[PDB]
RNA sequence: AUGAUGUCAUACUUAUCCUGUCCCUUUU
RNA sequence: AAGUGUAGUAUCUGUUCUUAUCAGUUUAAUAUCUGAU
């Protein structure tokens, strides 16, 4: 991501699941990282949601509230048809913040 | 140049085909998939006529079409594989007549990528799963499951990525509720990718990989792998379970192999060949297509070969294994692209070129003298086939669908003003020069001369239960006659009219009661022998009348009208009022009693003072005016009809006015039907009521997919009209012409254009119009074939070879091979050759169908271009220059030499003579005039030659061409040269110095296939990749001259045509309209691009497109911006095809569009119809 | 501010409608010929 | 008369970011 | 006379190669580096 270049997207095969984003990251684009002009809905991976992994935030990684969508800039650029955009990695962010 | 796309004729070619009960009823439907449009057909079981039940533009590249039927259902889904990575499962909606998207799931990126699934799509037999596979490195398996509400839920897909595995095809295995399996003909490419010696490239055999989708493991796995002897071409799943055994029959070059699963062995059967066939021995045979007739008793397959000979495969099955493969010559069919064996004994065979076919399955393949070649029958040697005509099939109908339109010329080649579109399409024996004309062909059932001066015609039935016509009244100038319609048309007098004078009207008043009106008065003749007459009080003459289902209005002189009501007991009650109009009535209109109402609400009356008025016919406002309407001309007639109704009125001029039906008059529309009076009558066709015209042309307007549309009838003018119906005549027009009768009928309800072709021998290349003779010279050239003299030489050689066998020598069978020449069009053209080709010059009468002149080239020759023009040094001798090439080849290793035969074309433009024969250098592909000289393209050289004594003296040469001269457009001073790999280039030819110099070039390249001169600096060109562009030179172009080149031009127009266009000569279509660019397509479509003459109109169209992009998107999941910008981006092109969905859009979508546009939905409809009326026919 | 263009837009629409009516009348007169 | 070097300061960009938890380690 | 942290970038200050050659790595080529006179 623009805020977290050291992140690793899942890039898994798409499923039939609809994801949700954390309330703190409400409205943020999953790929474009923008805040306006959404086009398409976000599809979660099959393994990306199974029990405890169900209901988590796509980008924020926390408990989701609202249903997310792909940014229109990402949809027109043929970017929304990619793999599962689940943030599997968690590093270089919120690591030492718990220490503070 | 803001152009607007307009599709006049949709694509008729069939690319994919499926057959099944998709309508959810007992009827069997046929789903056809063209290049960019889907269609659903429900042909007549009894009538045997194929009607286009539904046609919807997919807005995408339909690459695969496979059906689906869930377990325990009675309605089949439709899997639509597109160029996009979205797998779509749609379902029919006959209640709304719209294709409903049941499920849509994204799989990958866009574009027909190698790693993009869409090249192969399969559905299992159990209906439990579907599979999508790309050309390589992709395989997804989607699971279908029934919901509690019977909602087909698409589960997540299974990943089956197999690297370095190229999939040749896919098919479903047979499983009776067990672990299903899917078969694919895979080929490994990774091993040969690391073989510099080239050895591992060979010994790389394709293998049948059967992957099992374990329902328990929920993951695909390589279940079985089985190599084959040679590479295959197609697969067919033998149905298993309770019906037949499991297995997959694979066709390969001169072989068909049944190798089922388990311990079953491989059974082989070679492909037969034609006995003493003139084809090449090195050319093998492959299964072009195959269908299966699954029955509860047994199952057979019908497979078409490369030569079109449809063979009948029967799977001889043992107790638990395959016994043998029984093949038999079923029939001889054309080059088959798809085959569907539907119920009720029907076989829909769609060819890759030419009209479709729909035969009746009469013989089951057995009980005949034809032999059955079986896999157990040894041979060493192939079983020679004895072809014959259609013995087991009968051709019921033929779906025209004019496909490959190689060339096109839209001009008044005939003596008429309505220009004809001479369009050549076909493939060798399937040649057809269709002179398309915008109209409707009325099948003349019968015609009979009427004496005197016939004035009017009407047709009244016998009773309410009568399913056919009973009486036909013909009002002469001084009398009226009646005829009884009972398959015995003769005189009739016992009807009860007593009309010794001309009658003003005659119809069926009640369920069986007749109501006649003559100038003497009215006469009600009930079902019994009774005729209640009612005289006209006073000297006022009956001016007009109008009947209804339960009401009858009469109009005398001075605007004195009278009403009559049909009582429930059959009594005719006279109106209790004397309604006086503003003036005398030129005509009146009255609607029919609907099912719910007992009479009409409003009734129309037009005065002689050019004004119409509708008055309430109800009792609350009886004889009360309701709404006025302006008439700028003398009203000629009036008519109202349903389909949501409308009111039409023909004026005294050659034009008419239509408006919406309501308590008041709404919008207004007009079109010149005209140079004749606008007469109108009622008719009923296609299960819909409509208005039949009577003017200079019979414009027959009817609803066409929720949209009014009208074309004229291709016949003489009609003076009076009425409907006729019987057992022989389902629904037709009984019409009175000038002293003649005509019982015509037009079933073709597909509003488009009618045509009749003049076929040829070889496939066409181009056309040249003879100006003085008004003839047409077509260059018939087809490669991979032999000449007629070549065929004779080969036949003589084969005859000598057969006679050299000395087989009791005494076998007098060679005469049958020498004399009995099978039909090249019916039994196929036995042609071959890797480099052998053939050409033929032909000049034929366009109005006629005869070839006035024919000329044959050599056997090793091949034509590429032709033209006709006069020489500057010569007089009025319009010479025909035709270029051809010898020893050519599709592979990149052919040139040999080029020849430009100099045809004389004399004797009143009807006598060709190739005097001069100047030889070319490379491969000639162009010839045109320029300053009286002949500008020709010799490869990468432009030669301006002058017609000499021996050969065209090359008076000037230019060597600036990049790859090869693909097109040459001769401007007044410049010349547009379009290369094969490079874009257009404008070159100026200084005549004083005699030097050609490239004036500029293009920025983006395009494989130009055709071209057109738009203006003095604008040039339009197609693209081999399916694009159409328009380059306009700037004002600063240095016409005087002395990254690649100096001067460059800009791209002023860009739009994806969707289908490969190959002809563009936009000029003037419907006379009185604005000129436009008519563009053809290789898939049988003729569209028209026209400009937006208003910035406000451009903004309105842009807003409409921006709204429709999100309101009513396509079903294939492709985006309009992507569907239009596939090869190159869009540049000022408004896709009117997507705009046409506003008429078919839902009501909520219509309201949303009207709100976003700040106008009415009928406002948008009128705005859309205005462009079609102004710029098209 | 947009109301001014809206009034001007309606005026231009009426002018274009009158021009289209004249063009249709001319085309009808030509078709009569 | 451009540069390489790297302790030590300085401006900037990523619409960067403050309630984040042991809901999961319960191995002897 | 107040800002917290997570990654990266540039402009500032101080120092160094008149080593003649050969071979190699590396470089687009230099350069740098590695061994001998």
């Amino acid at each position: 991501a623009k805020h977290h270049p050291d992140l690793i997207f899942c890039r898994k095969q798409a499923g039939v699941a609809i994801g949700r984003l954390c309330e703190k990251c409400d409205g943020k684009c999953v790929i474009c990282d923008s805040y306006v002009r959404p086009c398409t809905l976000v599809r979660i991976c099959d393994e990306c949601n199974y029990g405890s992994y169900q209901g988590r935030c796509v980008i924020c990684g926390g408990p989701g509230v609202s249903d997310a969508y792909y940014c229109k800039e990402c949809t027109i650029q043929e970017k929304d048809r990619d793999g599962c955009p689940k943030i599997v990695n968690l590093g270089s962010s919120k690591t030492d913040l718990f220490y503070e | 140049m803001f152009l607007y796309n307009l599709t006049l004729q949709r694509a008729t070619g069939i690319s994919f085909a499926i057959h099944g009960n998709f309508s959810g009823t007992k009827q069997q439907e046929i789903v056809v998939s063209r290049g960019k449009i889907l269609e659903l057909l429900r042909p007549d079981p009894n009538t045997g006529k194929v009607h286009t039940l539904l046609t919807v533009e997919v807005f995408g590249v339909i690459r695969s079409l496979m059906a689906f039927r869930l377990t325990g259902g009675t309605k089949d889904y439709i899997v639509v594989g597109s160029d996009s990575g979205r797998i779509v499962i749609l379902e029919y909606q006959p209640s709304k007549n719209m294709f409903e998207k049941i499920h849509q799931e994204t799989f990958g990126k866009s574009g027909c990528r190698r790693i993009v699934p869409g090249q192969f799509l399969a559905v299992d037999p159990k209906g439990r799963a579907v599979m999508i596979s790309a050309i390589e490195k992709q395989k997804l398996v989607y699971i279908l499951n029934r919901d509690a509400a019977a909602r087909l839920t698409i589960s997540s897909p299974l990943e089956a990525h197999k690297a370095n595995t190229l999939v040749y095809h896919v098919v479903g295995v047979d499983v009776g509720f067990e672990n299903p399996m899917f078969a694919c003909l895979e080929m490994d490419y990774e091993e040969a990718d690391n073989d510099p010696t080239g050895e591992a490239a060979a010994n790389t055999q394709q293998t049948l990989t059967f992957y099992e989708l374990d329902l328990g493991l929920n993951h695909v796995v390589r279940k079985y792998s089985e190599p084959l002897e040679e590479h295959g071409n197609f697969l067919i799943t033998v149905p298993g379970g309770s019906d037949g055994p499991s297995g997959v029959l694979i066709c390969s070059e001169n072989y068909i192999t049944y190798k089922n699963f388990g311990d079953q062995p491989d059974i082989r059967c070679p492909i037969p060949r034609r006995r003493n066939d003139l084809d090449d021995p090195e050319r093998g045979m492959i299964f072009v297509c195959s269908a299966t007739h699954k029955t509860k008793s047994m199952f057979f397959f019908l497979a078409q070969t490369e030569q079109g000979d449809i063979f009948k495969i029967t799977l001889e099955t043992d107790e638990d294994m395959v016994t043998e493969i029984r093949l038999k010559y079923f029939d001889t069919v054309p080059v088959a692209a798809a085959m569907c064996v539907l119920k009720t004994g029907f076989l829909f065979v769609a060819s890759e070129f030419g009209n479709h076919y729909l035969y009746q399955i009469a013989h089951l393949g057995d009980d005949d003298e034809e032999p059955e070649f079986s896999s157990a029958m040894p041979l060493e040697d192939t079983f020679f086939f004895q072809p014959r005509p259609l013995k087991n099939l009968v051709l019921v109908d033929e779906l025209d669908s004019l496909s490959p339109i190689l060339f096109c010329q839209i001009a008044d080649l005939a003596n008429e003003d309505t220009p004809q579109l001479y369009v050549a399409c076909g493939r060798g024996p399937r040649s057809s020069l269709r002179v398309l004309r915008h109209g409707l062909e009325v099948s003349e059932m019968a015609v009979s001369e009427l004496p005197g001066n016939p004035n009017a015609v009407w047709t009244v039935r016998r009773h309410i239960e009568d399913e056919f016509d009973a009486y036909i009244i013909v009002s002469f100038v001084n009398a009226t006659l009646v005829l009884s319609i009972g398959e015995t048309v003769e005189e009739v007098t016992d009807s009860g009219f007593l009309g010794t004078t001309p009658t003003l009207s005659c119809s069926l008043l009640g369920d069986d009661a007749l109501v006649q009106v003559y100038p003497d008065g009215i006469r009600h003749i009930r079902a019994d022998k009774r005729v209640n007459e009612w005289k006209t009080p006073g000297k006022k003459t009956i001016v007009k009348c109008a009947v209804n289902q339960r009401q009858v209005v009469i109009a005398l002189t001075g605007g004195e009208l009278v009403y009559f009501e049909m009582d429930p007991s059959g009594q005719l009650n006279e109106y209790t009022e004397r309604k006086e109009m503003s003036a005398d009535v030129v005509c009146m209109s009255l609607a029919n009693v609907p099912p719910g109402e007992q009479r009409s609400r409003f009734l129309a009356v037009g005065l002689v003072d050019n004004t119409v008025r509708i008055i309430s016919l109800d009792p609350s406002d009886c004889l009360q005016p309701l709404s006025m309407q302006a008439l700028p001309a003398q009203p000629e007639s009036l008519c109202i009809v349903e389909m949501f109704l409308y009111l039409n009125i023909g004026l005294q001029n050659g034009v008419l006015l239509r408006t919406v039906l309501d308590p008041v008059t709404g919008d207004l529309s007009d079109t010149r039907t005209g140079s004749r009076p606008v007469k109108l009558f009622r008719v009923r066709m296609q299960g819909q009521e409509a208005v039949l015209a009577m003017s200079s042309r019979s414009w027959l307007s009817y609803s066409y997919q929720s949209r009014f549309h009208l074309t004229p009838l291709s016949y003489e003018t009609l003076e009076f009209a009425s409907g006729f119906a019987s057992e022989q005549c389902p629904e037709g027009i009984v019409a009175i012409s000038t002293n003649t009768l005509r019982i015509l009928a037009l079933e073709k309800l597909g509003a488009v254009f009618n045509q009749v072709a003049f076929p040829l021998q070889y496939t066409p290349r181009k056309f040249v119009i003879h100006p003085e003779s008004n003839n047409l010279i077509i260059i018939e050239t087809d490669h991979n074939a032999y000449t007629e003299a070549t065929k004779a030489q080969r036949k003589q050689q084969m005859a000598e070879e057969m006679v050299e066998a000395a087989g009791e020598l005494a076998a007098e069978m060679a005469a049958a091979f020498l004399n009995e020449n099978l039909p090249e069009s019916i039994f196929g053209a036995p042609k071959a050759g890797n480099g052998q080709w053939a050409s033929v010059i032909r000049v034929m009468n366009p109005i006629q169908g005869n070839t006035l002149d024919l000329v044959q080239l050599e056997q090793n020759e091949a034509a590429f271009s032709v033209a006709v023009c006069r020489f500057s040094n010569t007089g009025e001798d319009w010479y025909v220059l035709v270029g051809v090439a010898k020893d050519l080849i599709l592979n990149p290793r052919s040139v040999a030499g080029g020849f430009v035969y100099t045809y004389k074309l004399v004797n009143n433009g009807e006598k060709l003579e190739f005097l001069h024969k100047t030889p070319v250098e490379e491969v000639p592909a162009a010839i045109a005039p320029f300053q009286g000289r002949v500008l020709i393209g010799v490869g990468k050289l432009l030669r301006v030659y002058d017609l000499g004594k021996k050969k065209l003296l090359r008076k000037c040469e230019n060597k600036h061409i990049a790859n090869y001269i693909s097109g040459i457009q001769t401007i007044g001073h410049r010349v547009i040269v379009s290369d094969v790999q490079e874009s257009f280039i404008w070159v100026r030819y200084k005549r004083n110095e005699n030097q050609l110099i490239i004036f500029a070039d293009d920025t983006y390249p395009r494989w130009v296939t055709t071209a057109s001169l738009l203006d003095y600096d604008t040039v339009a060109g197609a693209d081999k990749f399916g694009n159409i562009c328009v380059v306009r030179l700037p004002p600063n172009t240095n016409d005087e001259v002395d990254n690649g080149a100096s001067q460059k031009a800009e791209v002023i127009m860009n739009y994806h045509v969707g289908e490969t266009v190959l002809s563009l000569q936009k000029t003037t279509l419907i006379p009185g309209g604005s000129e436009s660019l008519v563009y053809t397509t290789l898939s049988g479509g003729i569209g028209i691009l026209v400009p937006f003459t208003s910035h406000e109109d451009h903004d309105f169209f842009q807003h409409v497109e921006m709204h429709l992009r999100s309101e009513h998107p396509p079903l294939c999941g492709r985006d309009h911006l992507s569907f239009r910008s596939y090869y190159f981006p869009v540049k000022n092109v408004i896709d009117g095809d997507l705009c046409e969905q506003f008429n078919s859009m839902e009501p909520n979508k219509q309201k949303n569009v009207s709100e976003e546009l700040d106008r009415t939905p009928p406002e948008v409809s009128k705005k859309l119809e205005d462009i079609r009326t102004r710029y098209a026919f | 501010e947009t109301i001014r263009r809206q009034l001007e837009l309606e005026k231009k629409k009426k002018q274009d409608l009158d021009d289209e009516e004249k063009t249709a009348k001319f085309i009808e007169e030509q078709v009569r010929r």
